[PDB]
């Protein structure tokens, strides 16, 4: 008696909020934060879908989603550390040299 | 009047159009990561809207 | 379900590449030896490639509720393994000039090849997602392997951010698809729909988000803007792997998804894919008109060739020879891209420091590297679809598949894009054979030269005589 | 049986010319010489043993010799060669032009002469394969394979006085035109094969099997349009013509390269062999469009040739006008017009080859091509201006040369079918005389308009003089006795015309 539509709507709201944070912020740290928000929203959507059908598949896909999320957070934060080490700023618009 | 070979230029018109279209399309490759994310989301909107319409 | 010993026999390349990952790991833990670790990696990849024969003698059936092993999976595993072996071969002379740790490169290549094998054998949305991540994350490491270099770090940041965004889009798409269908297997996507109600709104939305993620992964317009930057900034063997193996594996799993899912026959998805293929062909050819750099030119080339592949994929439900066309085209594209990116890698090796430019300068290459120039111009003719080359055979297959399914807009797109490709590919070839103002000695560099030479010979021989390739592709027939 | 060797002897000869370059720089020219000697001897032996004069018309297909060997059995694709009178005539002409091209490049002591001979040999083998193949995929394969060595010759061995950018631009324009047109032809071939497969159920690219294909009015028109776009690009037909003067201008300065592949003789053969028999109703419906395109081609090429300051461009536009005449002849359904088209095609090949050889010899004499920079060259040379006068007289359709004979049978048959286009074409003949006399007056008559033409010039060599006199003798014999040529191609022309008019 909790609708699947409401859970999917909540996950979609969090996904588009994470996408908005990923786009509008020039800071690479806030871009990684937005990426974490989007992948957590997708994992929440999988949990909602699995709970609607009464299957463990949603939680299995949640586990795979957070394994991916942890690994990409590690890789992105290492890249952010290298960028801050060799540029002393996190402005992602500064790294735009290759073009055309 | 014909010594400039007008039919040759008329058939070379697609080459000029291709050059202009390529130069116009290369403006999207500005190298900005935020624009790349914005273009991916714009394409997501376009694909979703096209699937909803059809 | 349970796993039989026959299932373990059918999973032989997966187990062999994973055991190679563990063995190379423990060998690096023992002692950092570049030659020994590279040798162990290529030995494991060759062992998987020759265990494909035991997989073929095993049969074609369902190893997991996740994997299905068939001739399609064998062909795509073979293409991925060949691309990974060529990546290691090009990578060794480039890594010979690398001052930091070199052994992690082959570990990342092995894990990416494992993801490619996963995508080749994938029959499940979970397997598709895990294979995409298992390909992409070693590519995150490899694209920015020379992270002290500014362009490589920039390409790594762009690829990591955009691929995490595409993975989130794809994951949300599978979440919506699972919410609709209730099963994550490929055969059960839209199976519960009936009476002409195949165009379910939530199922179409989930498939659209998955199309966004996969079209990022396949460099399709408008998720294509990352491709020339990431191709240029990455190391040249990494660009070889990213152009060949990632594209091949992701297109193979997309082919499986659209072949097995009953919603792959939807008219709306077909029209959306037609629009994406048209725009991809035209845009990828148009952006490469004025490209001086060879890596960005090859990136736009990858966009156009994946557009031709998408054109072949749209006619999957109409013609039964669409899988034949995709296999032949992918073999030809693999060999041509291997030759071109191997020429780039051999002229970019050894790595001449992070603070120096990695410009190619292909002008006048024949007067000091004649065999490399001959291979490179053979590859440029092959990517143009010019006869006596395997790329022409693939493009002929694409045109035949488009004609059989009456995709006339796509046929015209292929013709126009082929003309534009002719322009810039022949420009590269004559620039190779012009004159240059100004401007090895180990058996691994010679091995890379041998690899690109056999690639050129295969392109020419199968361009004038494609029937063995046709027969081996017809042997790669999946489950019905 | 000899057709695979007719194709393969140029390819093996080019490979031997490339590989035997290590024995010296004067070695590959001889190897190419016996290569084209063997090719021409095989062609003449097929001419003698074919019995073409005694051959009646038995309808398409009717091949004097045939060869079949499977190549891609999945699509029903085979190396399928066949020869009859028309194909044999064009193979003989191609072999003769290859002999003249080997003779014309005798004094080139370039560092990469072996690869030049390999490219020339592969172009000639591709042209012979175009003339011999009766498999649609094989015909398209030869039609596109004759372009890569042509591109590399124009781009890397080309007109050294002009910049490399101009040569690369001209070569790229020629390649893009020819390959895009060929891709449209390949689309038409694939659609025809798929329609035949839907109608019957057999995978076949064979020309004999695709003759009987039940096709709607509108699909046949589209397939004929694709074939005609390819042939019209390589005919040339206006407006798809400018690649030919740009390729002639930036061709290598020997003149052999002009005779090798830039001379147009395959597209009208493709129109007679494939466009009319495969699509007779569509060709009959398209005939007014093609005939008016031929009229426009004649007049436009004549006005283009008169308005040229470059002699090579003038000869190229002369070729454009003559090929417009041939295009008018093709879409008429008259046996007289078809035989005239064959004679005009052979005579245009001979006369254009002579004009291009003489222009090349003049260019190694005076090191320029501008007609404003030369004048009064009759008194400065020994043999060249008189032979150029004869070849300009030949190209304006003067009786005594085969050009007049071919174009007048063309006009006789055309007036038997269409009078108005015939009278406009004969005013095009007036225009042809106008531009031929204009080039003669601007080149060899008058006073010296510069300093390079003021002094005496060295005489022509004995070999160049001998091959030019061979061309002169062949043109005069074709004008005064075209009967062996008319008897050789009478059966094939009769079969094509009977198929065209008995199915409409
Ligand atoms: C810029 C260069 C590239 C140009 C664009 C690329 C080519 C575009 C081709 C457009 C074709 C449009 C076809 C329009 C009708 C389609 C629907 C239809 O009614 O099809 C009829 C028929 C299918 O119905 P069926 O029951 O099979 O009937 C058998 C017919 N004998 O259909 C068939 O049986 C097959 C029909 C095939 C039609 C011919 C296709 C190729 C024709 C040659 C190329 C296009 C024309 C020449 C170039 C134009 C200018 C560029
Ligand atoms: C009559 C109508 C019915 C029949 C239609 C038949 C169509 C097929 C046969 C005709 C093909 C025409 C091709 C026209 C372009 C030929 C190449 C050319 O002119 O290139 C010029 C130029 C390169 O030289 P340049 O000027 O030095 O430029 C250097 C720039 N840095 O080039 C460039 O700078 C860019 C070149 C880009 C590639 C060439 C353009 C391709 C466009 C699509 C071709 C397909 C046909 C489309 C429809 C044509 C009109 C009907
Ligand atoms: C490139 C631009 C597009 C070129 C192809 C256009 C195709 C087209 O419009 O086809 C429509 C029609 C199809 O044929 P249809 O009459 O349906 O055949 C079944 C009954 N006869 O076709 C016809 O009815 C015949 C149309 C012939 C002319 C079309 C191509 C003109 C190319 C000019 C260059
Ligand atoms: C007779 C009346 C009844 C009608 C019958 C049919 C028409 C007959 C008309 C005959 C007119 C002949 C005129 C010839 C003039 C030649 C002399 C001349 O003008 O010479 C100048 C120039 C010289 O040539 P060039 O080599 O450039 O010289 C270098 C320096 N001057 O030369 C040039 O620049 C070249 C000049 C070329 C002239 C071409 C004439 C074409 C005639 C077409 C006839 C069409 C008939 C039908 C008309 C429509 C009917 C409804
Ligand atoms: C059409 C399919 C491919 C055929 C082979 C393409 C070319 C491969 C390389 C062959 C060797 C090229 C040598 C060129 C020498 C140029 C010398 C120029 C001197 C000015
Ligand atoms: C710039 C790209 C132009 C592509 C043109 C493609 C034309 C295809 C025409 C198809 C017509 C189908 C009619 C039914």
């Amino acid at each position: 008696m909790i609708p699947l539509q409401h859970g999917l709507i909540l996950a979609a709201i969090l996904f588009v909020l994470g996408l908005t944070g990923l786009v509008i912020r020039r800071n690479l740290l806030f871009m990684l934060i937005g990426l974490e928000i989007m992948i957590n929203a997708s994992a929440l959507a999988f949990v909602v879908a699995g709970s609607y059908w009464g299957q463990t598949d949603g939680q299995v896909m949640y586990i795979l989603a957070i394994s991916l999320a942890a690994a990409e957070a590690s890789i992105g934060l290492a890249l952010l550390l290298q960028l801050h080490r060799r540029r002393q700023n996190l402005n992602i618009d500064s790294v735009s040299e290759m073009r055309g | 009047l014909l010594k400039r070979d007008p039919l040759n230029s008329m058939m070379n018109i697609p080459a000029v159009l291709s050059r202009f279209a390529g130069k116009g399309l290369l403006l999207s490759e500005n190298g900005y990561l935020r624009w790349y994310v914005a273009s991916m989301s714009i394409g997501a909107v376009v694909v979703l809207a096209l699937l909803m319409v059809l | 379900m349970t796993i039989t010993p026959q299932n373990l026999i059918a999973l032989l390349p997966l187990l062999i590449v994973g055991l190679t990952v563990v063995v190379v790991m423990l060998s690096i833990a023992w002692r950092r030896n570049h030659f020994l670790n590279a040798t162990l990696s290529v030995i494991g990849l060759n062992a998987a490639l020759v265990s494909l024969w035991f997989v073929g003698q095993a049969g074609a059936m369902d190893v997991t509720p996740l994997m299905r092993v068939d001739g399609f999976a064998m062909l795509y595993t073979g293409l991925v393994l060949l691309a990974s072996l060529a990546t290691c071969t090009f990578a060794y002379p480039w890594l010979e000039g690398y001052n930091d740790n070199k052994d992690e490169f082959y570990l990342l290549v092995l894990i990416a090849a494992l993801g490619g094998i996963l995508l080749a054998n994938a029959n499940h949305l979970a397997s598709l997602f895990l294979g995409i991540e298992l390909i992409s994350l070693p590519l995150f490491g490899l694209v920015g392997y020379a992270f002290r270099q500014k362009r490589s770090l920039e390409a790594s940041i762009k690829y990591t951010i955009l691929s995490a965004a595409a993975s989130s889009f794809l994951l949300f798409g599978m979440a919506l698809v699972y919410a609709q269908s209730g099963d994550l297997s490929f055969v059960a996507l839209g199976k519960n729909l009936g009476d002409g109600m195949l165009n379910e709104p939530l199922l179409l939305a989930g498939f659209g988000l998955m199309i966004v993620g996969l079209g990022f992964k396949l460099s399709l317009v408008p998720f294509h803007l990352w491709t020339p930057d990431v191709y240029q900034g990455a190391p040249a063997p990494v660009s070889t792997f990213l152009a060949t193996a990632s594209k091949i594996a992701i297109f193979g799993v997309v082919m499986r998804l659209f072949l097995y899912a009953p919603v792959g026959d939807s008219e709306a998805i077909r029209v959306v894919l037609a629009i994406i293929a048209f725009a991809s062909i035209i845009f990828g050819n148009l952006m490469a008109l004025s490209q001086t750099n060879i890596k960005r030119l090859l990136g736009y080339s990858s966009i156009s060739h994946l557009g031709y592949l998408l054109v072949a994929l749209i006619a999957l439900q109409t013609g039964e020879m669409s899988m034949e066309a995709v296999g032949v085209y992918l073999a030809g594209y693999l060999f041509s891209s291997l030759g071109a990116f191997g020429v780039v890698s051999l002229m970019s090796s050894p790595y001449r420091g992070p603070d120096a430019d990695s410009l190619f300068s292909y002008r006048g290459l024949f007067w000091h590297r004649p065999i490399l120039a001959a291979v490179m111009t053979v590859m440029m003719l092959s990517l143009a679809g010019i006869p006596m080359t395997l790329g022409f055979i693939g493009k002929f297959y694409v045109l035949a598949v488009g004609v059989q399914a009456h995709l006339w807009w796509l046929v015209g797109a292929v013709v126009v894009g082929s003309a534009i490709g002719l322009y810039y590919y022949l420009r590269v070839a004559v620039s190779l054979y012009l004159h240059a103002p100004e401007q090895p000695s180990n058996w691994q560099y010679s091995a890379g030269g041998i690899v690109v030479l056999i690639s050129a010979l295969l392109v020419l021989v199968l361009g004038v005589w494609p029937q063995p390739l046709i027969s081996i592709v017809r042997l790669a027939m999946p489950l019905m | 049986m000899l057709l695979p060797w007719l194709i393969l002897i140029p390819f093996i000869g080019g490979f031997l010319c490339w590989q035997t370059e290590r024995f010296g720089v004067k070695v590959p020219r001889w190897i190419a010489l016996i290569t084209m000697g063997l090719t021409l001897a095989l062609s003449l032996q097929l001419w003698l043993q074919g019995g073409y004069s005694l051959t009646q018309s038995a309808g398409i297909p009717q091949w004097q010799s045939e060869f079949d060997m499977p190549w891609i059995p999945r699509f029903g694709i085979s190396i399928h060669l066949a020869i009859d009178g028309l194909s044999l005539l064009m193979v003989v002409l191609t072999g003769l032009l290859g002999v003249l091209a080997v003779l014309c490049s005798w004094k080139e002591i370039e560092k990469y002469q072996g690869f030049f001979h390999l490219n020339l040999m592969w172009i000639l083998g591709g042209v012979i394969g175009v003339f011999l193949a009766i498999d649609m995929f094989l015909f398209f394969f030869f039609w596109e394979m004759m372009l890569v060595p042509m591109y590399f010759l124009i781009a890397l061995w080309g007109h050294k006085a002009s910049d490399g950018k101009t040569r690369i631009t001209a070569a790229t324009k020629f390649f893009i035109y020819t390959q895009a047109s060929g891709l449209v032809m390949l689309i038409a071939i694939l659609a025809l094969v798929f329609v035949h497969y839907n109608a019957t159920g057999v995978w076949t690219f064979n020309y004999e099997e695709l003759l009987n294909t039940p096709m709607s009015s509108g699909v046949e028109y589209l397939l004929m349009l694709g074939f005609f776009i390819a042939f019209a690009v390589k005919m040339p037909v206006v407006p798809l013509h400018g690649w030919l003067p740009d390729a002639h201008s930036q061709a290598p300065t020997a003149g052999s390269v002009d005779l090798a592949g830039i001379l147009l003789k395959t597209a009208a053969y493709g129109l007679l062999r494939f466009s009319l028999p495969l699509f007779p109703n569509a060709s009959a419906e398209f005939a007014p469009i093609a005939m008016w395109l031929g009229v426009i081609g004649i007049f436009y090429g004549a006005w283009m040739a008169f308005a040229q300051t470059d002699i090579k461009r003038l000869i190229a536009y002369t070729s454009v006008s003559h090929m417009g005449f041939v295009l008018i002849a093709i879409y008429t359904g008259s046996q007289l017009a078809y035989q005239g088209a064959v004679i005009q095609m052979i005579a245009h090949g001979l006369s254009a080859a002579g004009l291009f050889i003489l222009c090349g010899q003049l260019y190694e004499r005076i090191h320029t091509r501008d007609m404003r920079m030369m004048g009064g060259l009759w008194s400065k040379m020994k043999w060249l201006p008189a032979l150029s006068l004869f070849f300009a007289v030949a190209t304006l359709g003067m009786p005594g040369t085969g050009n007049f004979v071919g174009e007048f049978m063309i006009l006789f048959g055309s007036f038997q079918v269409v009078p108005v286009i015939t009278v406009i074409s004969t005013f095009g003949l007036v225009f042809a005389s106008v531009y031929s006399l204009a080039m003669l007056h601007r080149a060899y008559f008058g006073k010296a308009k510069s300093q390079i033409a003021s002094q005496e010039l060295p005489g022509m060599s004995l070999r160049e003089l001998f091959m030019i006199l061979l061309l002169v003798v062949l043109l005069v014999l074709l004008g005064f006795y075209p009967q062996p040529i008319l008897d050789t191609s009478h059966s094939a022309i009769g079969n094509i015309q009977q198929w065209f008019v008995n199915s409409v």
